């Protein structure tokens, strides 16, 4: 999900 | 860390999170249906990429799992938009401060089909905002609140659960701080504690209506949305 | 307003006294349960109960000093909220279990024979074990169900500032009762935020109970009285 | 509307 990238970077 | 911070230092620390104050694409010298909404959409997109990163900034959150990190944004973003564009609009009585080159009157609302009922919630909210001369240190309080609580309860790992209701315990104690430090009796203090916390169910119930409005949108294919908007929408699935 | 004018000790014993009953279900235990039939005894309950509330509310300090237009409005907007939080509060000796009446204690799974309704259920128990962990008190809990009544429309309108006055008098109640429980100044205010923060989720509950409703409605699973119709059609799904 | 007259009984 988009949000867990945008949370890892 | 978040549980060592004075009252005084979250303040600060919530103060230096706070994201920008974003501008539309909005061209003021042409609006419609779609018109609008792409617009609205556009921003609140735009507001989403911004929120993430503020969110990682509030104190106690990064010591979340990964997994509980995604459940309570998922849970609270539209609540926080909302409270966001309530606070802007506070001193716009009637008007909706969306941004600065975005500055929408209650009957711009009826431009969009089921718009007007959200825009005479989120109003009325804004109205009692200014009843009540919400402070700026108040309102950050109030908004990293919205993103601890809204998704704790929908959660072995209850010692999350507990740090989260710790760190809440926290910001309980920063807005009594700031309240005592304006002077307020202790009769008022807690009155107006309970006051501020009240609006948040407001809140949630304009989050509610506001997806199921998103959500229309959606299915009405007027309004593209983008990928990470789409992904938030469904989290909730209506 | 007389309400203006109670001790703190006076609002709880108003409230108190005002409290309706626990009622029955019509629970048929000779055949088995259907999604039609579980919807069923869930609205039938409802209505029931809706019937008590509305006399409850005009018990409730301040209420009746509104018109009768106002006080149409605040049942309109907080009536499932208020059932829901009465739910969760006689759950709560019930870990795992909805106690909707006293013949009548659903589970999770058997909540699942009705479509939609087991995500609802979880936030219901969610809730209850959310009571159960702080050890709500009665006291406590009917202020809250106050709060709501007379919170949850407000803000759909010098009336204002009246349903104002009388909350500020139900907040000076609960901290009169932590007080008297022993609970220091910074435990008060703690506690205070923490039951407080919980009408968020009873409103996204009532919001979501709403909705489902509405799709029973909809797909003709259950007749819903006249009353149910009319408390619902004031939320415009 | 029912709940009006219920709130005068
Ligand atoms: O409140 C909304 C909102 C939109 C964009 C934004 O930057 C902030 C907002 O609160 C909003 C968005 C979509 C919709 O269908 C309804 C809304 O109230
Ligand atoms: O919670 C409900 C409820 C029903 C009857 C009642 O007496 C109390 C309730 O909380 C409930 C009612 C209808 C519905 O579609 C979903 C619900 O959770």
């Amino acid at each position: 999900k988009i949000l867990h990238r945008l949370l890892q970077e | 860390l978040a549980l060592s911070l004075t009252a005084d230092q979250m303040v600060s620390a919530l103060l230096d999170a706070e994201p920008p104050i974003l501008y539309s694409e909005y061209d003021p010298t042409r609006f419609s249906e779609a018109s609008m909404m792409g617009l609205l959409t556009n921003l609140a997109d735009r507001e989403l990429v911004h929120m993430i990163n503020w969110a990682k900034r509030v104190p106690g959150f990064v010591d979340l799992t990964l997994h509980d990190q995604v459940h309570l944004l998922e849970c609270a973003w539209l609540e926080i938009l909302m409270i966001g564009l309530v606070w802007r609009s506070m001193e716009h009585p009637g008007k909706l401060l969306f941004a600065p080159n975005l500055l929408l009157d209650r009957n711009q609302g009826k431009c969009v089909e089921g718009m007007v009922e959200i825009f005479d919630m989120l109003l009325a909210t804004s109205s009692r905002f200014r009843m009540m001369n919400l402070q700026g240190e108040e309102f950050v309080c109030l908004k990293s609140i919205i993103l601890l609580n809204s998704g704790v309860y929908t959660f072995k790992s209850l010692e999350e659960k507990d740090h989260i209701h710790r760190v809440l315990d926290k910001i309980t104690d920063t807005l009594i701080h700031l309240m005592a430090k304006a002077g307020l009796t202790l009769q008022q203090q807690h009155q107006r504690l309970a006051q501020l916390l009240l609006i948040l169910s407001h809140i949630r119930h304009m989050s509610n209506k506001g997806m199921e409005h998103l959500y229309s949108m959606k299915c009405k294919n007027v309004v593209p949305l983008s990928d990470l908007l789409l992904e938030m929408l469904d989290a909730h699935r209506l």
